[PDB]
């Protein structure tokens, strides 16, 4: 898995948008998306938010987690704790790049929240990185990730199992 | 506190070991040879105690203090009375240090408070002075006596405590001092310098001064390679109640190391059967062995081969002296590899100075004066030649030294010893060693219709003076240089097994030794296709290492001259002198002499030598003669 | 003894990015030949120590049994890893290979690839009801319908619709549907644009 | 209580512009520029980062204008900024790195700079951009940042006491602060150092030169004192022209007039430059670069471009610029298992006709090589061209100073005038040329130094211009010279109608070309990219002849040296240009830098037949 | 979409079709022989008894058999104790490119050979990969547009391997967060062979 793949996969989040046209109800085959009407808001999957922007047609909603106050409270408990607290969302890091890049108009006070999601992203990846080197040097047969999101675990899952198994291999030589 | 009673704790506890008992054997010892130095190897500590040895590699004063204490008490549970005779044991380091292996251009701040292991030259040395320890001092008038402990910032609980001794009684009654009841110990500071082939690109090598005391003085001379584990301190001072936060800093010694071959019983009876195994092969072998990348020049190797081993010097009951040095000049063309064979006796033997003429002086070449660096007392410092002491010195460029540095040489080249008497100075200093010269003729390329004295157009006394001659010349035949080419160019594309295709050399490089004995004998050397040939290899070569230690076997022999011998050598050396014109071709490069027929001599005790035999044979006398006759002749061609 | 086959893996190792050597013809010949040399010296050999009893010629016989098969070990590597990159081929640039690449193979080789490709086109045409599903396109996630694509090389007419087609010039641009311009931009022909 | 709440709310400025900056568009994307760089090389145990400080204007222009005109103040607090910022970024640490590090925060800038010479009273304590060229450099000391004291009579101690940057010391307690009852007085100047409780630095001492073309006419250049710690240390060496960052600053020694201070002058003071940050100018590598010098080194016509880019200004001269461009990149040094050395640096001569640009390549190749020193043989000595013996003002003993070919060591040294030297400083130079090393023996040191270079040397002939009748009498350089030389180019200015006339108009074309703004050339290379390409090369690849191009060159060196003696027993003078293995050796080298031209490990038949045909043009011609 | 064999030198039986392994193989180690072996006296004519012998470690592998009949195997002396004990004092240090490419996956088949010092080979090669762990996982994640010659000086072949992984995670979300990613590129194939 490469980093464009878990951004598709964070794509099918569901977000608020106000369109400025008027749509009958769409059966796609992921799910119904109600009808669209000038003014009112109406939920649809990231991706076409995202396309929807781009053309001019609907305007972002931020969602409820992306808050200021909400967000300080979340990186203080962040830095405070020991291992992963759960996030606002599976894909925070993702929908937080995708929003604040294509909707800051939409979104007051954006640049608070670059800031405070990558204060939150930088505490996690150090303690991710102190569990891989714990799991080396204790040398650890398993581990408990909880609360620990795909973009986190894709930026350095694969050279984390490359190095394990060569370990394993490595304590398994003198069985015949 | 608390730390530093579990410290003494876990080194008690390892020096007690009955329980393997490597450092109890080590103690005993220690007392046995009357030694109050123990050397530990921090591998074992490492092994038995992991982070007791790394606290002690990172926190050196107080570890070191700690396991010393712990070493006076083992050492009082031995034997309380040699306990009570020393003042305090000491505690050496040996081993793999990890990245505490430097050089002086890379002991940086970094390393302050750590043991770090540091490989150089010494460069500098200074006298030995006692420093007190202790001081005893006695009362006439109330026949009581009061005892003094001094420090400083070198000690390792640095504290700076005042010099001046107590005069008086806290009473005013007076007090003298007992000089044989105090304590002093030797103290002596040297220089260590990086390894110059080490440096980078047009960079000076960088130094570290370093501390020695007690045993650990006059480990090292100016001149040696050494290695030093000790302890990195800063020394700062203050002047007026300021100071200017630039703090020199020392390397303060624990152990000192030298980088004299060490003999296995395996070694020595290989050695034996390569003496027996042949009569009249081991020299020419050796010769042929010696500078396997050069295309031979064989009766030159076999004189660098005799000038190795040497002769012996006689010392007679009235107090006259005979040399048994062996010297050698080689004259000769652009590009015969003269260089390259001085330059592998300095690669090769254990002591050989080198030296330019034109970058050398008689000053430099023998003695200097200079003001001590404490007291400024006039003081002197050896030279190239008594550096070269009982060794070699190497001169290239021989015929570019001026006249008057040339004339220093005479006095060294025959007796051995040089005098000086200047700046108040009167020393006579031994220099006993052996002159490997390289020179060009005086046209630059031999002209074979002049004579040879014409050519070579140096004094008849500086030539009488070296044992052997060669004059080399590169004649254009297409054989011979068909075989220097093949030669040439297979040594051009060698490519050691370590290295893959495309790698270059780098201009410098990092510490590369990480422990203090090496982790990495046989006879000859394996085959290499490119580095010998593709012929049946008839022909063996004698290995690097071998060859080293058979010649240090050899060298300490003293072959007796035979009256067989003897007379040979005489009727030879009647032949040679007698015969004028002998070929009308042929000249002399040097007059006959009786220095030709100590030469004879000599050349017939190394041949001895290198036979291992005790006694001169009538073979050694046939081959020193046939050296001799290929030296002292040369044909002049007629136009 | 093994070292011409040595000589075979090591041109390929030189090379960890796939690209395709010339098929080393001659190094080929050479182990091959080595081959048939060490299996007649073993056959006389085995004749004299069935004929003779002599057993001090087993560990000789072992000796060049080994050789053979690290000669054969060499050569099925060397052959095998060739496949790979060529395998490589088809999927990088498509069913149709440039005369440059084509140069490097060996005719064995191309009979390989066109066997691969037929047997990759019939998979492809099973899967679905019409045509089935062309799964060499679709090589990343898509994002937009649409995409600007400029010309980096002359090409002449390109099929947009069967209807419709388009000259291909360079430094002209073109507003197209994505699926339709994947194939010639990973191929080097076009350039995604993006503003 | 206000000075430092307006400290901390400069602190936290600071702080802010270390979190919250960003390089990007909405467009493409954003990345947190010092953040990331904070986080990545104290990962990486690099504990500085570098900060422009016009990024630091568009967050705050206060800020960086109060860091002009106050550095020492503003940039503590944006080191302790620093400090806070790198505790964010790694917060939860490996076991083993509980101690948040200090960070040294570096200054770099787009500013114009200014000269030495500009350098005024005025601009004293003020952050200044000065250009020059290290002339010096000192061994590598050790400068305190904390010490902890301690009295001699009560063993009170003070700890952790901080120390002021740069050139400054510290002025201990007068007094004690132990009770006055019951004990007896403690002493004056109670206090002293604890030397394992104190924290330094490493710190160095640097001579910045001015820069030659803005030296005043009739003026000999002006130096500058440099004070580098921390990572600025042993970044630059002797030779190296950089622009530094700096802070114009004071000594501040003791106040008291220790030993009678007897000054020339009254209220005088010492002046310095305290480093915040070093550029290195041209005159490691990216990955970028790294590719570019790949794509390079494939071109199949990589050696004409090389060739043409060598002094492309001098009208002709074909054959002497590939020669140079094979002495510029050089062949490969190799060490035998015997401990005998071949060397693979490649030397060549230029006897010739005046007013041939021989003077101009000379001046080019000092530009061009990654290492190179001018020099002419006129004004040199033996002790010059090698090293010298001289006494040390400060210690009072003998030391030991480089000369050119120290300097020049892993570069090349140009002596034009070469037949102006002296015999006797000629002579001193056979051995550097050949072992590489030069030996000393005097004053009482014995050492030796490397000095692996190239010689690249120019000379007229006897008789001014090249004589035929003359013959052998237009050299008078001895044979053991000529034979260290690996080429040895006749330069005859040979007058012709058509050559003349393209000569004259290429000539006056460069004259008018001069007002022209610079413009590229299509084939060729320009001189920056070119210097670092060598590097690269030189660093990258030691290359080998192959068994087949041995053979090849085998043969043609066994007929070469036949012809030579042929061609001396018939003329009955023997030549003054010998034909010796040093010969045979050449080729071997000149085929190796061909090589290496191309990144192969192996030189093929085609670099010995180019590499004979280079020899054939300039030696053997010269030899017949 | 090209995947070349991998290595399987860390296993109990090397990759019959692995470049690596068949490279790693190439090297040599030293024996004794333990008969007399005629008629390959040419290439070391019979080779006598208890002559000394470095052989390629396939072949050593191919000749060898646990009762030591034909020769006997010898420990090269990177893996005996002199150098066990260097690593274990630091091993980040020690230079294991220059001391055999493949030094994990040579020391790995010399199990084979039934040493009485197994059990110690096999300990000092997991504690040198232990202690070596984090400086390659710190170097790998943090380089980032930069010279890493220097970085990967001195590790051997297996360690570049997990090096190379680690610059490419590193790479890859430096990419996706600078919005290069979503970009259609040409393949990788033919940007070295159309444009290299
Ligand atoms: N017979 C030879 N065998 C091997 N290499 C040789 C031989 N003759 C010369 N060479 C090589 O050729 C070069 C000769 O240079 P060298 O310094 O040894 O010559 P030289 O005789 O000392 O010259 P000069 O009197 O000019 O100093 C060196 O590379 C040397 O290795
Ligand atoms: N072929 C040429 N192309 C361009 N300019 C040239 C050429 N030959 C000479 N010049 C110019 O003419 C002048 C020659 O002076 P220069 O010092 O380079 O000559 P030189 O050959 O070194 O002479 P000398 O032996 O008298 O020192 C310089 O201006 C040089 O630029
Ligand atoms: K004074
Ligand atoms: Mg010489
Ligand atoms: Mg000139
Ligand atoms: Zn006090």
């Amino acid at each position: 898995m490469d980093a464009a793949e878990v951004e598709f996969l964070a794509e099918k989040e569901l977000v608020t948008i106000i369109p400025n046209f008027s749509l009958d109800k769409i059966y796609l085959i992921g799910g119904d998306l109600g009808p669209f009407n000038p003014g009112l808001p109406v939920e649809v999957p990231l991706w076409l938010a995202i396309n929807l922007k781009q053309r001019q047609k609907c305007r972002l909603l931020p969602p409820e987690w992306m808050d200021v106050e909400k967000l300080e409270k979340m990186r203080d408990h962040e830095r405070k704790e020991e291992t992963f607290t759960p996030m606002p969302s599976p894909y925070y890091m993702e929908l937080t790049k995708l929003l604040l890049n294509h909707a800051s108009d939409n979104i007051p006070k954006a640049d608070e929240i670059r800031t405070l999601v990558k204060d939150m992203w930088d505490t996690r990846i150090a303690k991710l990185r102190v569990s891989a080197d714990s799991f080396v040097r204790q040398q650890e047969a398993h581990a408990k990730l909880d609360n620990l999101t795909l973009m986190e675990i894709n930026t350095s899952g694969t050279f984390l199992t490359q190095a394990l198994n060569h370990m394993y291999k490595l304590r398994t030589n003198l069985q015949p | 506190d608390v730390e530093l009673r579990e410290a003494q704790r876990d080194y008690l506890d390892f020096l007690d070991d009955e329980e393997q008992g490597i450092y109890q054997s080590k103690v005993r010892e220690l007392i046995s040879d009357n030694q109050y130095r123990l050397i530990v190897n921090v591998n074992d500590l490492r092994r038995k105690n992991e982070k007791r040895a790394n606290r002690l590699l990172n926190n050196a004063f107080e570890e070191l203090v700690a396991f010393q204490r712990a070493l006076k008490d083992f050492v009082a549970s031995i034997d309380a009375t040699y306990a009570k005779q020393y003042e305090e044991f000491y505690v050496g380091l040996e081993g793999s240090f990890g990245s505490k292996h430097v050089s002086p251009r890379t002991l940086t701040s970094c390393f302050l408070s750590c043991v770090v292991c540091v490989e150089g030259i010494v460069t500098k040395c200074s006298l030995v002075r006692p420093k007190v320890v202790r001081s005893v001092h006695y009362c006439p008038a109330t026949k009581k006596t009061i005892e003094r402990r001094y420090s400083d910032l070198t000690t390792l609980v640095a504290f700076p405590s005042s010099s001046v001794y107590p005069t008086k009684d806290e009473e005013n009654n007076p007090l003298e001092t007992e000089y044989g009841l105090s304590v002093y110990k030797d103290h002596q500071t040297i220089t260590i310098q990086e390894m110059p082939e080490k440096a980078p690109a047009g960079q000076l090598p960088r130094s570290v001064d370093v501390i020695l005391d007690d045993d650990l003085v006059d480990k090292a001379k100016p001149g040696d390679r050494v290695q030093v584990v000790g302890t990195y301190r800063c020394l700062p001072g203050k002047k007026g109640g300021y100071t200017s936060g630039t703090f020199r800093t020392v390397l303060i010694a624990c152990n000192v190391k030298q980088m004299q071959p060490s003999f296995s019983a395996e070694d020595i009876a290989k050695i034996k059967k390569f003496s027996k195994t042949r009569s009249k092969d081991i020299f020419d072998q050796l010769a042929k062995s010696l500078a396997p990348s050069i295309h031979g020049h064989d009766y030159v190797k076999k004189a660098i081969l005799c000038l190795l081993l040497g002769g012996v010097e006689r010392d007679l009951e009235n107090g006259s002296h005979i040399r048994g040095d062996i010297n050698i000049l080689l004259i000769g063309d652009p590009s015969v590899a003269k260089s390259q064979l001085l330059r592998y006796v300095l690669c090769t033997a254990p002591r050989a100075i080198p030296t330019t003429g034109r970058g050398s002086s008689g000053v430099g070449l023998t003695a200097a004066v200079t003001t001590d660096q404490e007291t400024g007392e006039r003081r002197l410092e050896a030279g190239a030649m008594v550096l070269a002491d009982r060794g070699v010195v190497c001169i290239d460029e021989f015929d570019k030294m001026s006249d008057m540095d040339r004339t220093a040489i005479h006095e060294v080249m025959e007796q051995g010893r040089v005098t000086i008497a200047k700046a108040g100075i009167h020393a006579r200093l031994n220099a006993r060693c052996s002159v490997l010269a390289a020179a060009n003729p005086v046209y630059g390329r031999y002209d074979q219709y002049k004579t040879p004295m014409e050519n070579i157009g140096l004094q008849d006394s500086l030539l009488s003076r070296f044992d052997l001659l060669f004059i080399m010349l590169d004649q254009m035949d297409p054989e011979q240089d068909r075989e220097i080419s093949d030669h040439v160019l297979r040594m051009h594309r060698y490519r050691a097994p370590g290295e893959q295709d495309g790698d270059a050399m780098p201009l410098g490089s990092a510490v590369d030794i990480l422990a203090t004995d090496d982790p990495n004998t046989q006879i000859y050397e394996k085959h290499d296709n490119l580095l010998h040939g593709t012929k049946k290899k008839k022909e063996k070569m004698v290995s690097a290492a071998f060859m080293k230690k058979y010649i240090h076997v050899a060298k300490i022999i003293k072959p007796v001259l035979t009256q067989e011998s003897a007379t040979y050598i005489a009727e030879e050396y009647s032949r040679l002198r007698s015969q004028d014109s002998m070929s009308s071709d042929t000249a002399r490069t040097s007059p006959v002499t009786a220095r030709t027929l100590e030469t004879l001599i000599r050349l017939a005790t190394a041949h001895a030598k290198a036979r291992m035999s005790k006694t001169v044979d009538l073979q050694d006398a046939e081959e020193a003669v046939e050296l001799v006759q290929y030296a002292y002749f040369k044909k002049v061609l007629e136009k | 003894f093994c070292e011409k086959a040595m000589e075979l893996i090591r041109e390929l190792h030189r090379a960890p990015e796939g690209q395709l050597p010339a098929f080393n013809e001659d190094g080929l010949r050479q182990v091959l030949e080595e081959m048939k040399a060490l299996y007649e010296q073993n056959q006389s050999d085995v004749n004299e120590a069935k004929s003779g009893g002599r057993s001090d010629l087993i560990p000789t016989i072992k000796f060049r049994h080994c050789s053979l098969l690290r000669n054969r070990r060499c050569t099925v590597a060397y052959l095998y890893d060739r496949l790979l990159r060529i395998r490589a081929l088809r999927w990088e640039y498509g069913s149709v290979l440039p005369n440059a690449l084509r140069f490097h193979m060996a005719a064995e080789e191309m009979e390989w690839f066109n066997n691969y490709k037929r047997s990759l086109a019939t998979y492809m045409r099973s899967l679905g009801g019409d045509e089935g599903l062309d799964i060499t396109q679709d090589m990343k996630p898509p994002k937009s319908l649409y995409i600007e694509v400029r010309c980096l090389k002359d090409y002449g007419e390109f099929e947009v619709d069967d209807g419709t087609s388009v000259l291909l010039k360079k430094n002209s641009q073109h507003f197209l549907p994505r699926w339709k311009c994947e194939q010639l931009i990973r191929q080097g022909v076009l350039e995604h644009i993006l503003s | 209580d206000e000075g430092q709440a307006r400290k901390s709310q400069l602190q936290r400025r600071f702080k802010e512009f270390l979190r919250q900056y960003r390089v990007g568009t909405d467009r493409t994307g954003f990345t947190f520029k010092y953040r990331d760089e904070l986080k990545r090389h104290y990962n990486l145990g690099e504990y500085w980062i570098e900060v422009e400080m016009e990024d630091l204007a568009s967050f705050d222009e206060d800020l960086a204008d109060y860091l002009y005109k106050q550095p020492a103040e503003h940039l503590q607090l944006l080191e302790e900024a620093a400090k806070e910022v790198a505790d964010e970024v790694t917060r939860p640490r490996p076991s083993g790195e509980e101690v948040l590090q200090d960070i040294q925060v570096m200054l770099k800038s787009d500013a114009s700079p200014s000269s030495i010479r500009s350098l005024k009273s005025d601009m004293m304590s003020h952050l200044v951009k000065i250009p020059g060229i290290i002339i010096a450099a000192s061994a590598v000391r050790a400068k305190a940042t904390r010490i902890s004291i301690q009295c001699r009579s009560c063993r009170n101690t003070l700890t952790n006491i901080a120390m002021r940057p740069g050139l400054e010391g510290y002025a201990l307690p007068r007094k004690c602060n132990t009770d006055q009852a019951g004990r007896p007085k403690c002493p004056l100047d109670p206090y002293f150092i604890m030397p394992d409780k104190c924290k330094c630095v490493d710190f160095q001492t640097l001579k910045l030169q001015e820069l030659p073309d803005a030296v005043p006419h009739g003026e000999m250049p002006r130096h500058m004192q440099l004070y580098c710690d921390r990572y600025l240390c042993d970044k630059v060496v002797p030779g190296n022209r950089v622009t530094i960052m700096g802070i114009y600053s004071i000594k501040k020694f003791g106040l008291t007039t220790s030993r009678g201070r007897d000054r020339v002058g009254v209220g005088i003071r010492s002046s310095y430059i305290r480093v915040l940050g070093i550029q290195v100018d041209t005159d490691a590598v990216s990955p970028q670069e790294e590719e570019e010098f790949r794509r390079l080194a494939a071109l199949p016509n990589v050696y004409e471009v090389i060739s043409k880019s060598i002094a492309p200004s001098i009208f002709g001269g074909t054959d002497m610029k590939k020669a140079i461009a094979c002495l510029l990149f050089g062949g490969s040094r190799k060490r035998l298992p015997d401990g005998l050395t071949r060397r693979g640096d490649i030397n060549l001569l230029m006897l010739g006709d005046p007013g041939t640009a021989k003077s101009q390549l000379l001046k080019f190749v000092e530009k061009c090589s990654p290492i190179g020193v001018y020099t002419s043989g006129k004004g040199s000595s033996a002790a010059g061209l090698t090293a010298s013996v001289m006494r040390d003002p400060s210690s009072r003993n003998f030391i030991m100073e480089g000369g050119a070919m120290v300097l020049a060591d892993g570069g090349v040294v140009c002596i034009d005038e070469f037949d102006k030297m002296r015999e006797d400083d000629r002579v001193a130079i056979h051995e550097a040329m050949e072992q590489q090393t030069i030996s000393i023996a005097k004053a009482g040191i014995t050492t030796t130094l490397n000095s692996r270079c190239s010689v690249l040397a120019a000379a007229n002939s006897v008789f001014g211009r090249w004589d035929e009748t003359k013959g052998e009498d237009n050299i008078d350089f001895m044979p053991t010279i000529l034979s260290r030389f690996d080429m040895i180019f006749i330069v005859k200015d040979e007058h012709n109608e058509e050559r003349d006339v393209m000569l004259a108009k290429h000539v006056i074309t460069l004259h008018v070309s001069a007002l022209t703004q610079t413009q590229a050339v299509e084939g060729e290379i320009d001189l920056a990219k070119l210097k670092k390409f060598i590097a690269y090369c030189r660093v990258k690849c030691g290359p080998r002849l192959s068994a087949e191009a041995a053979e090849k060159l085998k043969n043609r060196y066994i007929i070469m040296r036949s012809g030579a003696r042929q061609h001396e027993r018939d003329s009955d003078r023997r030549s003054s240009i010998p034909i010796t293995v040093r010969q045979l050796e050449a080729i071997v080298r000149i085929a190796e830098a061909l090589s290496k031209m191309k990144l192969q490990p192996f030189a093929t038949e085609a670099d010995v037949e180019e590499a004979l045909r280079l020899f054939q043009v300039s030696t053997l011609d010269a030899a017949l | 979409a090209y995947f070349r064999v991998e290595s399987g030198a860390l296993g109990p039986e090397e990759n019959f079709l692995s470049l690596d392994d068949i490279l790693m193989s190439h090297e040599k180690l030293p024996v004794r022989t333990e008969t007399a072996m005629p008629r390959l006296g040419a290439f070391f004519n019979a080779v006598p008894q208890g002559s000394k012998l470095e052989l390629p470690l396939w072949l050593a592998k191919g000749l060898f058999d646990n009762k030591r009949r034909i020769l006997s195997v010898e420990l090269p002396k990177i893996y005996q104790e002199g150098w066990r004990t260097v690593f274990s004092a630091d091993p980040n240090v020690v230079d294991l490119h220059k001391m055999g490419p493949h030094f994990y996956g040579f020391g790995s088949q010399l199990l084979h050979f039934d040493s009485p010092e197994n059990a110690d080979i096999s300990q000092s090669l997991l504690q040198t990969f232990i202690g070596r762990f984090r400086r390659i996982m710190d170097s790998s994640q943090n380089a980032y547009n930069e010279d890493t010659s220097a970085l990967v000086a001195r590790l051997d072949e297996m360690e570049r391997g997990l090096f190379q992984t680690g610059q490419k995670g590193l790479n890859d979300f430096q990419c996706w967060e600078k919005g290069q990613a979503s970009q259609i590129t040409a393949s990788n194939l033919v940007q070295n062979y159309k444009k290299r």
